[PDB]
């Protein structure tokens, strides 16, 4: 999970 | 005059197409015309009373499509209209407006991290590249003060940044300015009074609740009161002398909280909450619809 945006991947 | 805080796009489970407006005067929210294409990591701005949604990426279940799109929303018609697209897709873009012209800064296209910058001319509906930043920056915060454009923090493809730079239009040149006290990628950047504020973001270890401001005259960065909620990929804007931050990711959930910063008392307060938690939204202020 992208820790900066919360988006998957 | 009823001006509202518009929030476009964002992310929760997948990129969103929501367009909603908040009225600080009565605390009400309105859901308006959906974006033509879902997108998160975009930036919003206003020129001539019109709302613009710039760049971003549609992170859907079937794929990731970075956007080079520029779309315009007219409150008078509650309709979106496509505009000329940028030279390249720009996800996690930063935007700023100088004398009625939209500056698109950095952002990513797949694994490419841009240093390039381009300028849009509304009446002529044309984009043109200007001088590129001295640094590649995605998740960059951008704001304009005294007709000078500031690019703050971000990620260059290898490291998160505490650096910042300023663009001087008349000389089509970028110059580094004093770096922030904190490394921040995905922070919310705006202008209030004579300072450039950088709120939240990610320092590589945790989402941040700290906030610091750059005095363009003294060239120093000073911390102010921190937000109640740590948040990265937050939306941000200024309305009637106060800063408003919307949503973002805090490492646990997608925030729906909207905080307001009062510079006179150096305090933050919870003023409302979005209809649903989300991150990576584009935000701007303009007249109410109808």
């Amino acid at each position: 999970l992208d820790e900066e945006t919360g988006e998957f991947l | 005059v009823g001006r509202l805080i518009y929030t476009a796009g964002g992310y929760f489970r997948q990129s969103l197409s929501y367009l909603e407006a908040y009225n600080p005067s009565n605390g009400s929210w309105l859901r308006l015309a959906d974006l033509q294409v879902p997108r998160s990591g975009l930036a919003g701005c206003v020129v001539g009373g019109l709302l613009y949604a710039v760049g971003g990426r549609n992170n859907s279940p079937d794929g990731n499509t970075d956007s080079s799109a520029l779309d315009c929303y007219n409150p008078m018609t509650n309709q979106w209209s496509p505009c000329a697209s940028m030279s390249v897709p720009r996800n996690r873009i930063g935007v700023g407006v100088i004398d009625g012209h939209i500056y698109a800064v950095g952002g990513s296209h797949g694994c490419i991290h841009h240093s390039s910058v381009e300028r849009y001319e509304p009446e002529r509906d044309e984009w043109h590249l200007v001088a590129p930043m001295l640094t590649r920056r995605i998740g960059v915060g951008v704001a304009v003060l005294n007709r000078l454009l500031y690019a703050v923090g971000g990620f260059d493809g290898t490291n998160r940044l505490n650096s910042a730079e300023c663009y001087y239009p008349e000389r089509n040149e970028w110059r580094m300015i004093t770096p922030m006290n904190t490394i921040r990628s995905g922070a919310g950047v705006c202008v209030l009074h004579n300072c450039i504020y950088a709120a939240g973001g990610y320092d590589g270890q945790d989402q941040l609740n700290s906030v610091e401001r750059y005095d363009v005259e003294t060239e120093t960065w000073t911390f102010v009161a921190p937000m109640r909620h740590h948040r990265s990929a937050l939306g941000i804007t200024v309305h009637q002398g106060k800063i408003y931050v919307l949503g973002g990711y805090d490492g646990h959930t997608f925030l729906d909280s909207v905080e307001c910063y009062d510079p006179d008392s150096d305090t933050w307060s919870e003023v409302t909450r979005m209809t649903s938690g989300r991150s990576g939204v584009g935000v701007a202020v303009t007249m109410e619809p109808c």
